[PDB]
């Protein structure tokens, strides 16, 4: 109902995510970051 | 003790078993049914089939 | 597993001794099975099994609705609780 | 995106789908989508 008439924006995250192995050093692991795209209320990909 | 028992004839097990303390070691259970379904694409389905 | 995938409620599975049952979690990165209780490195490992059960509710194999039991390759009790032993 | 309805909402109950993804013009990445990292 919201991607029929609910009349807002609407985010999608894309979210790569990677991790190393740790004996090979490195004081992080779990690295990554988002990436966000917006839909208008009821837009062309809103309607597919 | 059962660690000193299971383990009788091979030295480098004896003196792995015997390195550690008593609470160094820890036996975890695992349920032998499943929590949940195989739950999973009936194309993956397929293609592993 | 064939057999297993088939969609039939009788059969099982047989492991050649992948599953360790005394494995060093060491105070670092990486786990690893302790290789003086267990000295064979393939065979000292023990013997897992698998039963896939489907219980009715491919097109039959989604109104059944599946999933997998775990057991030893000869099971004594852990059939209904298996163990595993850790040494930290 | 691709969404698949496997027939086994009531009827959207019945249906179970799920998602299979590609490019926008997909060549060949809609069997084995790429990505590349550097590190």
């Amino acid at each position: 109902q919201e991607l029929y008439n609910g009349t807002a924006d609407i985010t999608l995250r894309f979210t790569w995510n990677f991790q190393r192995d740790l004996a090979k050093g490195g004081t992080v692991e779990y690295t990554n970051e988002k990436h966000t795209l917006e839909l208008a209320p009821n837009s062309t990909a809103r309607r597919q | 003790e059962e660690l000193s028992q299971q383990f009788d004839p091979y030295p480098l097990a004896m003196q792995f078993i015997s390195q550690y303390s008593p609470e160094d070691i820890v036996t975890a259970q695992i349920e032998g049914s499943s929590g949940a379904l195989w739950r999973i694409s009936p194309p993956s389905r397929a293609q592993m089939k | 597993l064939a057999q297993l995938l088939e969609g039939r409620p009788d059969q099982s599975v047989v492991i050649p001794h992948l599953f360790p049952k005394y494995i060093r979690a060491p105070n670092g990165p990486e786990a690893n099975p302790v290789k003086q209780l267990q000295p064979d490195e393939e065979e000292d490992y023990l013997g897992v099994r698998i039963q896939l059960r489907r219980e009715q509710v491919g097109t039959k194999a989604s109104d059944f609705l599946e999933w997998w039991v775990i057991e030893l390759q000869d099971c004594k009790a852990d059939c209904n609780l298996l163990p595993m032993v850790i040494f930290s």
